């Protein structure tokens, strides 16, 4: 699918495209993005080790730092795209009177005549 | 107008007891908790359709 | 008296259950009688008979 393609996509164009799809297509995209999230989080775990190993000891440290900084920009797009999946999902679970006040029967005419 | 008064009472024409009590309530003295009046006119227009 | 009481408690037997239901019904007697006494007054003895 064109949604969740391992690279960051603009949200407003996703927020429209998500509307005109089938429910099984949304579940396929939702599965695909979560796999993409686990791919970056296991990537950031590996980048986290190479930070903590060298932080214990400044060339080839800033290059690890902007690599995990860049992954947070792409990951910020993923859970924003997952947030649009949640909002599209929840839109599809909506779609005696003795006073002569009423009838003035003191008068001969009021009865029905 | 001057000298005019109006009294509203809840009332059931249907009930015997209410009729007897109402007439007593008009003519009984103020000191026994009445009006102490004497009627000059009766207009019994009440009825149902 | 006390020896009886503890056995009644053991049997989960309520001694006063009768009188409770008795007191309840005589309250409804007075209630129906009050409604009866009213209509006798509103119609007169002769009318009802």
């Amino acid at each position: 699918s064109a949604g969740g393609i391992r690279r960051p996509i603009q949200i407003e164009e996703f927020k429209t495209a998500i509307s005109g799809m089938s429910d099984m297509e949304l579940a396929q995209i939702k599965t695909e993005i979560e796999n993409s999230i686990n791919h970056l989080q296991r990537s950031n775990a590996r980048l986290g080790k190479y930070i903590a190993k060298l932080e214990g000891a400044s060339g080839d440290l800033a290059l690890y730092k902007d690599s995990v900084r860049e992954n947070e920009i792409v990951l910020n797009n993923y859970n924003e795209r997952v947030d649009a999946l949640e909002q599209e999902t929840v839109y599809r679970k909506t779609g005696v009177d003795m006073d002569n006040s009423n009838v003035d029967v003191v008068t001969p005419n009021s009865i029905f005549i | 107008a001057k000298g005019s008064t109006l009294i509203v009472v809840p009332f059931n024409q249907g009930s015997k007891q209410d009729v007897e009590a109402l007439i007593e309530f008009i003519y009984d003295t103020e000191k026994n908790g009445g009006l102490g009046w004497d009627l000059d006119a009766i207009i019994p227009f009440a009825a149902i359709p | 008296r006390q020896q009886l009481q503890v056995l009644a408690r053991y049997l989960k037997m309520d001694l006063d259950n009768g009188e409770r239901k008795f007191l309840k019904e005589k309250d409804t007697v007075a209630e129906l009688q009050a409604q009866l006494d009213y209509l006798n007054a509103e119609l007169g003895e002769f009318f009802v008979n």
